[PDB]
């Protein structure tokens, strides 16, 4: 029915952490698998931490709420999200200092919250720059998600088409510099050909078939017009059907039906236009005027997919056809080429200019191989997003946790009260990344976490982390296991401010 | 630590479950390798028996109660897509591979550590591959040789040199000058009211 | 039915599995023996209503009456009662020093054990912790006893180890244990609790109490004879009652005047009797039962001094310092198995006629304490306070060092420790750590007792110590959680007690976790 | 007796009623005050709605009981009466049923019970309207800065919070309007936020008169304008349309010629009618044309297109200009002389970072300011912004109000000494009532007290010490009005603190609290059908 | 819950293991069928009381009419 009291926070405690153990040894390249009992006796044996507790059913709340504060992760960064689950899960494991001692969370959140911003400060410190320009560098940079994958024969490849493709989009005269993958980066499949002939396009590709062939095949200068009216006959303000019966009330119907619909096309192919591109539809009668005048017949092309063609060849939105100046002309555009590659149409409005925007083509043999080569190219999107977006990575291997422990734990010392508590239990918390990453290869954890902590007091703390494959400690320098700082910053966060919220719930009341 | 209407296996017997399940698949399988092995029995439950030895058969025809043998199932039907033939060695090994590891994991060593012994062994066994096999030119006399290892896993050691010559004819007429081959140019066709060895071949094509 | 117990072929003995953690539940029952002291630390102890074998009711907060009392069953809980009992030689306080460090060692050992700490690194730590802090208790050293003989300084020293047994009374047990002990340290090199001794007698209160020299007896003198000073002491277990012979002695008696013959016989006979006693040169009796009507005119008639001691202890009290033994006979005139004394007067005090055995021509090294109370429950309770107190002082005639006290050391000392552990890599840092928090149990005990949130106590101490303000302990106040300094409040405590409590804690600690499977055995 | 229902009657339908009361208040309870902690709230679908708002709980809270129900409809009456004090009314009437249901298990008659607090109430509003406090200490004096000081102390404002607190103060007096019989309100359409990038929180400056995120364009017209006349046409000057929904259909090539030249040619009257208003600070919504851009600047008029319409919306309310849809009086064409025109004194385009501001000086009654936050980066104007806004209805509340009385339990402590005194008085079965009333106003100092982590017994204590001596003798020597701060752990006088609260509150959440449980102790009896 | 079924794992079909020797189970199938018609060998066979599917009664000695009707499975 409801809880209250104590066994709240508790419970919250223990459905948080059960589901941190679940995706405990999920992290790092040795990661181990799970095998996921299907209600028809299937088995599924994926090692993804978003994909496991995406089909887990769950009845606590809380571990809703670390589910769904993951997969709002997975949209702005598809990497790190297994981080989260665990730092926050090991931030409410420690309940000794919870109800044992009989602190109030108010006291713990302080101290968290306390904490979150001497970790922010520490990370950056800790950093090191990065020169965008050389394309060498976010190689090996990228090769963190390439690496482990049937894509490290064209390694290079995905390097050269995430890291272009996100710079076109990137639009830094805006001051902010904003970035889109998902509006401005549109992908699309193409059949045929090999994972070499993956490639770039340098415009927008819309996946209309072909209806009619009397429609251009080839232009070495387009014409692209465009408009959000439907070409049909002009209906009611209601969309009352016309239901007629006397013969010759059809003609009238008719006629209207055709010289509405044959004076609109009229406008359309004064300008002597090579494609006809409609946000709505445009029925059979439309049609006619379309093949007849030899253009290319194209509808349903969403708003923003719209406007990256007025950018493209220079185009002009008219809300009906009738108001169509002769800017509506998409002159300057490379080519307009509706061939059947690969057994499928696809439309190339490709040009010589960058619009903001653009298109990848993603060849391949089959569409098993063509599926494994787009989902290991959307996460060197999202890691040349993060690095343009805050060109700073910080050490990795679990250095840059303990790195920051050690700062917690030298600035505590100074912490006079009741927080410095659990303001450590954060720091000891951080060591749970480097203790999984140990225990997957299975070295000896105790001994090489303690070994680890000594380095970062003595030597540099920017540097000596862990080696997940080989499991002794090695050099971050040596190592170019090196992470953007956008993603541990938001890792580190949500994992404080998730921790903070389910300590903030004392009673799960039921109503509405 | 588990929410209601689930359950879950935390510590390593999660794993023994999974070592016990490829131990029972082997000894299932172990009695059907090679010619003097036995048979198993596929009873549809309609009223159709079946008889065979191909571990390919034995699997995916055969539906499997444990959920987690149904996997490997499934890799003998990826094994016979591209060679046709070791489905029924495949899990021999496969079991044998997990049991050794069990005797080293309850003294306390990592799985992730055997794995890493296994891409190690795999890279010496693979290479010392290439040393024994015998790349010689491919004669009727050898191939009759191949057919008869092949045949006789699957037959009552009579059918042998019925099926032995048709089975090599029948690929000799479809490739010359270093042709790439196609089986699907031999057509298969049944026929009753004759014995078991009235099996012969037919130069053109038969029609219903 | 397979698969049953595992790890079990041993007389069926519950052997706890790998998964069942068998050395956890040996430091459970270590743990379970603190809480039950726990509560009695410190100044503000809570009583614990105890039920003695004898379905006697008694209300104590001591630590040794706990543990004699508690029948501990558990072998793991024996060893650390073995070190409260081993505290007890070499020092007479600390006790729950033991209880309550060794759980917190034990206790906070689970969570190393937990992480994966193999239980022999665990020792070696606490064993370099163990030796660490014998060097820096000498540091903490603040005061020492000037040796001076002064009632005034030891009272003032004295009242730390009267606290935490009978509270709010320590004004006058420390003047009176002063005064007691002051009249013994000139014998130099002998002083002993053996000599102080008690004797409560039934009375107002405690402050109607005193002291006075030789060996005090409650009862007073039976006989009309104030004052002897005669040496020979005869002691006699058996009372002055009809006499049986141990031969024979069939007595056939048929008439009435038969009867009265033969008990004038029975009474010249013990006229006889009595005058043996002042023949053998000896004008001094005891008795053990009870004493007769004649028999007691006799010892009027020769001016024999008539003394009764009901309790055992008091008889075997006095055979051990005049010398006087006691005989299975009814007076047999045995001069050579008598004891020999200096004087022997009966005094009143409070209220109350008392036999004394006083040392005039002699030296005298032996005192007593008169205790008055109006409850024989409250001066037993008193009376443990007085051994605690007075062996605070037989330590103070080894090396005279005092340490601050109130959770004082405690946090100094962990602070001391936790730094040495921090700079020392390897993975004894984590069970010298833990030594330090062990230490910091002391004022949460001392803070939870006064009603005080805990982690606000070890708060402050922790920041007076990093400013270095040394000497700085719990102010025991209800309405005050803050702190003051132990050196101007006078609160110290012994140096060998907590030298000896360390080391007997931790090896206690250490000898359980070196226990990893208990096991019956037959001979 | 045979019914087709079911009856239960005796004391333990009081009790049932008391606990299912009491379960509504610890719901609500742990969420008492700017400290308070979240709750979930599981819908019958899956939602979750966290919240830590006692009002937001109980319109979502759903509990099957009578007695509860009791209170969700106490809710509504405290909601729209004041807005404020829901969570101290269900908590104080739930401690009022708990104390009574004790007392009626010592034979005291529910009457006698309803008797007393009936008139616990009456003299504790006598109490609090004799401790009141104008609305005063405006200018000249302090205790205001201190309220809105210790409510932007939470976000990262706080580090110099004198210098934030006079731009609230200043501005919060600079909005006041008389309007209805010396009423004087505050609107909660409240001064402009903008921000920059000014290098610094410091410079951010208070501006006496309102800010807009627009330029003129054209550099050829002025930036300093000094015409009373102010402009106000939402009709765009530039192509207009039948509809968005409605296309002119147009066949002949001839006649779309003449629409072209027409259209631009129309313009020329729209542009002389509009200039020969004189009207020189122009605002248009819908746009502007290039060509009509070009006629200000010969014309010198500070015409800006592309206005907002919500900051257009105050700029009309501040000149008073008459907001025109379209220029056709429905046969023709005009621009409505002396309609749309506003009145001001002065309106100059400053030099502001990276958006040239303008400002509006001296309209005709506008009683709104605006703020430019000019700091380091967005994540601190973005901070300051919530923090000024929150901030600024704290003082807001308080100088709308006629009277305030100290918060944080002064209130609920002072009449805690005094009702236990007036029971002592009256007798007659109506001692142990008011007596348990007073003891009951006790939960909200100890529930504010557990909900920031201090020892509600100590502090409840020394709250009641300090007012027990004010009692005893009205010497200065004697603490008064002492309030609980949260945050420090200890008592403050409210009165420097600014922790003031209004009068209507405390008043009607003691009569609605009361009135609640009189009408749960009535019920003795529960009959289903 | 362990222990598990020995050799049980394919649709729950009965894996005889190698203590009950699985080979025997159907030679007793087999020596059973033979029973019913080693009785009806020679001129000295034995009837059987045959009851059809119609619930026909048939009484006959022949070996292939037994096994139409016995419903051998
Ligand atoms: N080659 C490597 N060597 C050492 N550590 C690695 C290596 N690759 C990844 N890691 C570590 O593993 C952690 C998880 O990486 P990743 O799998 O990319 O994210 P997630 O586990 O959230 O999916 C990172 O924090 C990183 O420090
Ligand atoms: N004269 C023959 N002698 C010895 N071993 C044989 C012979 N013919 C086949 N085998 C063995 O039988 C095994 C199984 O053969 P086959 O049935 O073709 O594969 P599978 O059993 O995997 O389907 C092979 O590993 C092979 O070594
Ligand atoms: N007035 C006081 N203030 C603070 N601490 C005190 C006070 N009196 C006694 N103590 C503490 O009580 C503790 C226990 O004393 P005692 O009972 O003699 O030993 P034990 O508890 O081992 O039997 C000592 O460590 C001492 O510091
Ligand atoms: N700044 C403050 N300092 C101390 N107490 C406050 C402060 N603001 C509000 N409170 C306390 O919080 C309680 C609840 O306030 P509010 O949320 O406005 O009403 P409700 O909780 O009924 O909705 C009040 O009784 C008041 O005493």
């Amino acid at each position: 029915k409801r809880e209250s009291g104590r066994k709240v926070q508790s419970g919250n405690i223990n459905a948080a952490k059960t589901i941190a153990d679940i995706i405990r040894t999920c992290l790092g390249p040795k990661s181990m698998m799970k095998m996921l009992l299907d209600p028809m006796g299937g088995i599924v044996m994926t090692n993804d931490g978003n994909a496991i507790l995406r089909e887990i059913q769950v009845q606590h709340p809380a571990a809703k709420s670390m589910i769904e504060i993951s997969r709002t992760q997975d949209e702005e960064v598809g990497d790190g999200t297994t981080s989260v689950i665990i730092l926050a899960g090991e931030m409410l494991s420690v309940a000794e200092h919870f109800l044992e001692q009989q602190m109030h969370p108010t006291v713990v959140i302080s101290a968290y919250r306390k904490a979150l911003d001497d970790m922010i400060s520490t990370l950056k410190k800790i950093s090191i720059p990065v020169d965008i320009s050389d394309s060498d560098m976010m190689l090996n940079i990228i090769n963190s998600s390439i690496t482990t994958k049937a894509i490290s024969r064209w390694s290079s490849l995905a390097c050269n088409i995430a890291l272009d493709a996100v710079k076109m989009v990137q639009f830094e005269e805006n001051g902010r510099k904003e970035i889109d993958i998902k509006k401005y980066a549109r992908v699309e499949k193409i059949p045929g050909g090999i994972i070499e002939d993956s490639c770039v396009l340098r415009g927008v590709m819309i996946n209309k078939d072909v209806t009619h062939p009397r429609m251009r095949r080839y232009i070495k200068n387009p014409r692209i017009v465009l408009l959000d009216s439907s070409l049909e006959y002009k209906k009611g303000e209601s969309q009352t059907d016309i239901e007629i019966t006397r013969e010759e009330d059809f003609t009238r119907i008719l006629q209207m039906e055709e010289e509405y619909i044959q004076q609109l096309c009229e406008d359309i192919i004064q300008l002597k236009p090579d494609v006809v591109i409609t946000e709505k539809g445009i029925s059979d009668l439309a049609q006619h005027y379309l093949m007849r005048a030899n253009i290319t017949a194209i509808r349903r092309v969403r708003k923003t997919d719209n406007n990256r063609i007025a950018r493209a060849c220079g185009a002009r939105i008219v809300s009906r056809p009738e108001e169509l100046r002769e800017d509506d002309v998409g002159t300057g555009a490379g080519l307009l080429e509706i061939k059947k590659i690969g057994d499928e149409y696809f439309t190339f409005i490709t040009d010589c200019k960058d619009p903001k925007a653009c298109t990848i083509l993603l060849r391949g043999a089959s569409k098993e191989i063509l599926s494994e080569v787009e989902r290991n190219l959307q996460d060197a999107m999202q890691v040349c997003r993060n690095v343009l977006l805050d060109p700073q990575l910080v050490p990795g291997g679990g250095a840059s946790e303990m790195a920051v422990a050690h700062a917690l734990t030298e600035k505590s010392k100074a912490m006079t009260g009741v927080e410095q508590w659990p303001y450590r239990a954060v720091a000891q918390a951080l060591e749970v990344i480097p203790r999984t990453l140990i225990q997957n290869c299975g070295a000896s954890t105790i001994r090489l976490l303690t070994s680890l902590r000594a380095k970062h007091t003595q030597e540099n703390c920017e540097t000596w982390g862990v080696n997940g494959e080989t499991g002794t400690l090695v050099d971050m320098k040596e190592l170019g296991i090196w992470e953007p700082l956008a993603v541990k910053l938001q890792t580190y966060k949500t994992a404080v401010e998730t921790a903070v919220l389910l300590l903030r719930i004392d009673d799960i009341v039921s109503g509405h | 630590t588990l929410n209601p209407k689930a359950e879950v296996a935390r510590a390593q017997a999660a794993l023994a479950v999974n070592i016990s399940a490829a131990r029972g698949l082997q000894d299932v399988l172990r009695t059907n390798l090679g010619p003097k092995g036995t048979m198993k029995m596929l009873v549809s439950g309609a009223g159709d028996i079946k008889l065979t030895k191909d571990g390919n058969v034995l699997l995916h025809e055969m539906q499997i109660q444990h959920p987690t043998a149904s996997l490997i199932a499934k890799v003998a039907t990826a094994q016979d897509d591209i060679t046709g033939d070791g489905t029924t060695s495949n899990v021999l090994i496969i079991g044998e591979l997990l049991k050794q590891a069990d005797l080293y994991i309850s003294e306390g060593l990592h799985p992730r550590i055997i794995t890493e012994g296994f891409e190690a062994a795999k890279e010496k066994a693979l290479q010392f591959l290439e040393e024994v096999k015998v790349s010689r030119e491919m004669d009727r006399e050898t191939l009759i040789d191949v057919a008869r290892t092949s045949l006789r896993t699957k037959v009552h050691a009579e059918l042998a040199d019925v099926l032995t010559e048709a089975v090599v004819d029948s690929i000799l007429a479809i490739k010359k000058q270093d042709e790439p081959i196609d089986l699907f140019m031999i057509e298969i066709m049944e026929m009753k009211h004759k014995s078991e060895t009235d099996t012969s071949l037919i130069r053109g094509l038969v029609l219903d | 039915k397979a698969p049953g117990f595992a790890q079990m072929l041993k007389e069926g003995a519950k052997h706890f599995s790998g998964l069942e953690e068998a050395v956890y539940r040996n430091i459970q029952a270590c743990k379970e023996l603190a809480q039950t002291t726990r509560t009695a630390y410190g100044p503000n102890g809570m009583n614990k209503m105890v039920i003695n074998h004898l379905e006697k009711l008694f209300v104590t907060n001591d630590a040794a009456t706990i543990l004699r009392e508690l029948e501990v069953q558990h072998p793991a809980a024996k060893m650390i009662v073995m070190a409260s009992h081993m505290q007890e030689q070499e020092v007479g306080d600390g006790t729950n020093f033991v209880l309550v460090f060794a759980g917190a060692l034990l206790e906070l050992a689970e969570e190393l054990l937990r992480i994966g700490l193999s239980v022999s690194e665990v020792i070696e730590g606490y064993e370099i912790a163990c030796r660490k802090a014998h060097e820096i208790l000498p540091n903490l050293v603040c005061c020492s006893a000037k040796n001076l003989r002064d009632i005034d300084e030891v009272s003032s020293l004295l009242r730390t180890s009267i606290m935490s047994k009978q509270y709010g009374n320590e004004v006058f047990l420390a003047k009176l244990i002063a005064q007691a002990c002051v009249s013994i340290f000139p014998d130099s090199g002998h002083f002993n609790v053996d000599n102080i001794r008690v004797c409560k007698i039934l009375g107002s209160g405690i402050s109607s109490s005193s002291v006075l020299h030789g060996m005090v007896f409650k009862k007073e003198t039976e006989g009309d004879v104030t004052s002897v000073k005669d040496a020979k002491i005869a002691v006699y277990s058996c009372p002055f009652d009809g006499m049986i012979t141990e031969t024979k002695g069939t007595v056939l008696i048929k008439t009435a005047e038969e009867l009265m013959n033969f008990s004038k016989g029975e009474e010249n006979l013990m006229d006889a009797q009595v005058k043996a006693i002042a023949d053998t040169g000896a004008n001094v009796v005891v008795t053990g039962g009870k004493v007769a009507d004649m028999a007691l005119h006799y010892a009027n008639k020769y001016n024999i001094m008539l003394v009764r001691l009901n309790s055992k202890w008091d008889l075997r009290r006095l055979c051990k310092t005049v010398g006087a033994t006691a005989l299975p006979r009814l007076t047999p005139p045995v001069l050579e198995e008598m004891g020999h004394c200096d004087s022997v007067y009966l005094s009143e005090v409070g209220d109350t006629q008392v036999v004394v055995f006083k040392h005039e021509k002699e030296d005298g090294a032996i005192s007593t304490i008169v205790l008055r109370g109006s409850t024989d429950n409250l001066m037993d309770d008193i009376e443990r306070a007085v051994d605690d107190g007075v062996n605070t002082f037989k330590v103070l005639t080894r090396d005279k060092r005092l340490v601050p006290g109130g959770g004082a050391t405690e946090i100094e000392l962990a602070k001391q420790i936790t730094s040495y552990g921090e700079t020392c890599p390897g993975l004894e840092q984590y069970a010298i750590k833990k030594f330090a928090e062990a230490f910091e149990a002391i004022p949460r005990a001392l803070a939870e007792n006064s009603g005080v949130k805990a982690n606000e106590v070890i708060s402050k101490l922790y920041a007076v110590h990093q400013e270095g303000n040394k000497n700085v302990g719990l102010d025991i106040e209800a309405e005050v959680p803050a702190v003051k300094d132990m050196l101007e409040a006078g609160i110290l405590d012994t140096y060998l007690g907590k030298y000896w409590a360390i080391k007997l804690a931790t090896n206690a600690a250490v000898t359980v976790l070196r226990v990893d499977q208990i096991i019956m055995a037959k001979p | 007796l045979s019914v087709f229902g079911d009856r239960s009657t005796g004391e333990t339908i009081r009790s049932q009623n008391v606990m299912a009361a009491a379960s509504i208040a610890n719901i609500v309870k742990s969420s008492l005050g700017p400290v308070g902690l979240d709750k979930m709230l599981v819908d019958d679908i899956g939602d979750v709605t966290i919240t830590n708002d006692g009002a937001t709980i109980l319109k979502l809270l759903e509990v099957e009981h009578p007695a509860a129900k009791v209170l969700c409809e106490l809710a509504d009456l405290q909601d729209k009466e004041v807005g404020d004090g829901t969570t101290s009314v269900v908590i104080i009437a739930a401690e009022l049923l708990k104390n009574a249901d004790e007392l009626v298990k010592q034979k005291i008659h529910p009457t006698s019970v309803i008797s007393g607090y009936r008139l616990a109430c009456k003299e504790a509003v006598r109490y609090i309207n004799e401790n009141l406090i104008v609305n005063t200490d405006e200018l000249g004096r302090d205790c205001l800065i201190n309220a809105a000081k210790t409510s932007m102390s939470s976000k990262i404002i706080g580090i110099n919070g004198d210098f934030f607190a006079n731009m609230v103060v200043d501005a919060v007096l600079a909005i006041k309007y008389t309007d209805i019989r010396g009423q004087p309100r505050y609107p909660v359409n409240s001064v402009n936020i903008l921000k920059a990038h000014g290098r610094s929180q410091m410079e951010s400056m208070l501006i006496s008169g309102y800010a807009l995120n627009c330029v003129v364009g054209s550099q050829g017209m002025p930036k300093r304008i000094v015409n009373a006349k102010i402009a106000c046409l939402d009709f765009s000057l530039q192509k207009t349309k039948m509809k968005l929904g409605v296309q002119v259909v147009i066949t002949d090539p001839e006649k779309l010629d003449q629409i072209r030249q027409r259209e631009s040619d129309i313009t020329k009257e729209r542009i002389q009618k509009i200039l020969a208003t004189g009207a020189n600070v122009i605002l248009t919504t819908g746009g502007i044309d290039d060509m009509c851009l070009k006629y200000f600047v010969e014309a010198g008029a500070m015409a800006v297109r592309r206005v907002l319409k919500r900051d257009l919306k105050r700029i009309a309310k501040a000149s008073g200009a008459t907001i025109l849809s379209t220029l056709a009086n429905l046969e023709g064409e005009e621009t409505f002389e002396a309609a749309m025109l506003g009145q001001a004194e002065e309106v100059v385009q400053e030099r502001i970072c990276d958006d040239e501001l303008i400002l509006i000086k001296n309209t005709k009654a506008r009683t709104s300011a605006s703020i430019i936050l000019r700091g380091a980066n967005d994540f601190m104007c973005d901070e300051m912004e919530r923090s000024l806004h929150d901030a600024l209805c704290v003082v807001k509340r308080v100088l709308e109000s006629k009277s305030v009385v100290p918060g944080g339990g002064a209130v609920e402590a002072a009449l805690s000494i005094y009702l236990e005194n007036y029971a002592t008085s009256m007798g007659s079965r109506e001692q142990l009532a008011i007596a348990e009333f007073a003891r009951s106003l006790l939960v909200i100092p100890n529930t504010l007290a557990v909900n920031a982590a201090q020892d509600s017994t100590d502090l409840v204590a020394k709250l009641r010490a300090f007012h027990n001596e004010a009692q005893v003798n009205p010497e200065r020597k004697n603490l008064k009005w002492i309030g609980l701060d949260l945050s420090n752990g200890k008592p403050r006088d409210n009165k420097q603190a600014g922790v003031f609260e209004p009068t209507i509150v405390k008043v009607k959440s003691l009569k609605f609290a009361t009135e609640a449980a009189i009408t749960i102790l009535r019920i003795d009896d529960l009959i289903k059908l």
